[PDB]
Order: C-alpha cells, then structure tokens, then sequence
C-alpha cells in the first residue's frame, strides 16, 4: 500500500490496506473468477487476509457487514473472537461441524472454506486447496 | 470481418466489467486525439498498437479480474 496508486483513494484503515492487498495484488491478472463478490469485493477473502493479518476484529466486523445467508456461522466467529480465541462453547461447535461436513465441505468458494475450517478447526485432516499460497 | 468484430466486442466485453475509466483518463497522451476519434470500425479493421498498449495496462494493473486478465495475455499473445 505504502507506494502509489489510489495513494490509495480512501483513509489509510488496516481494512482498506487489505482491500488494496487483494484487489491490486494478484488476486486479480485483469480480474475474476469463483469468488463470492459483492459490490467488487470478495468478502470472504477480505475476511481470510484480515484473519491472516491477525486483525481478526475487522475480519468479525467485516461479516457482520457482510450480506450473507451462512448466519449461523457468523455467530460462531464471535465469541471465537469474544474468548482468548479458542472459542470453546460447551455448546454449539458441534452443530457448525455438522454444517460444514454436509454443506460447505463438498462445494463452495474457497476462502469460505478456509474461513469456516480456521475458525471451526472443522476438519482435522489438514490442508486448504485453492489459497494456501505460502509456505 | 466477421471474426475480427468479435474479438473487438470480446475486448469491450472485457472492459465493462471493471475500472476502464479511471485508466483512461490517466493515460491518455499527445496520442489521445487519435484516440478519442477512433470509430467502431477503426476497431473493427483495428489500429493494433495503441490497443496492445492499453491491454497491457489493463493487465498490468490491478483491474482485469481473474480470468479476464488471463484472456488478454492469451490475446496478446494471440494477436499482437
């Protein structure tokens, strides 16, 4: 972000640095493809690189925001957030698992799939397919 | 021609989908006029370098999304 452009057009906010980071970065040859997007940006990569950011506040606030119909889920990002972040309800954790074994494993875009299993430790065999791009 | 049409409209296809404006605008040189005057079927029998230069631009920056920006790379290694 600190080198040209815009200079980015809005205030300097961890949010926008990376909106910046995933629409100017490669997400992006001449841009496209299978994310979820909603007015030019993909919510839930923007969640995915927030979290990896470590601001997993803005990364809550952004689905709060965020027009979607996963509800269930968002409740679930907070009190992972709200707690030391090993969000251990003696409750529901069991119930976003099922969820996620039946609808989310076998489909969807694939930062929601990261944000689900991160967050949920869903699925223990272990690996992201479309965005682990780092060792 | 017929063919030649379509990859002309293909490009525009291509540009409506995001941020062609603002590249526009900032690019336009001394070369603008010629530019600005240029008519459907300038593009359809086309006027090859300004395009390859503008592509490019769109390519290299962040605007072409996806599998868009793959495209023009492949049409400019196409044809240009």
């Amino acid at each position: 972000v600190f080198g040209n452009l815009h200079q980015l057009g809005g205030v300097p906010g961890t949010y926008q640095l990376v909106r910046s980071f995933l629409n100017i970065k490669l997400p992006a040859p001449l841009p496209g493809l299978q994310d979820g997007e909603v007015e030019g940006h993909p919510v839930w990569a923007l969640i995915y690189y927030c979290m990896r950011c470590g601001d997993l506040l803005a990364a809550s606030q952004v689905v709060n925001r965020a027009q979607h119909q996963l509800g269930e889920f968002k409740t679930w990002f907070q009190e992972y957030m709200n707690s030391k972040d090993r969000r251990l309800s003696p409750a529901t954790e069991n119930k976003l698992r099922l969820h996620y074994r039946r609808a989310l494993r076998n489909n969807t875009d694939p930062y929601k799939r990261a944000v689900y299993c991160i967050i949920g430790r869903c699925d223990v065999t272990d690996n992201q397919s479309e965005v682990a791009d780092k060792t | 021609l017929v063919r030649k049409s379509y990859q002309a409209l293909a490009l525009w296809k291509l540009l409506c989908e995001h941020q062609f404006t603002i590249i526009v605008a900032e690019l336009q040189k001394e070369l603008q006029e010629q530019l600005k005057i240029t008519t459907f079927k300038d593009l359809v029998i086309r006027d090859k370098e300004l395009t390859g230069a503008l592509i490019a631009s769109l390519i290299n920056c962040y605007i072409r999304d996806n599998a868009a920006v793959d495209g023009i790379s492949l049409h400019l290694q196409d044809i240009c």
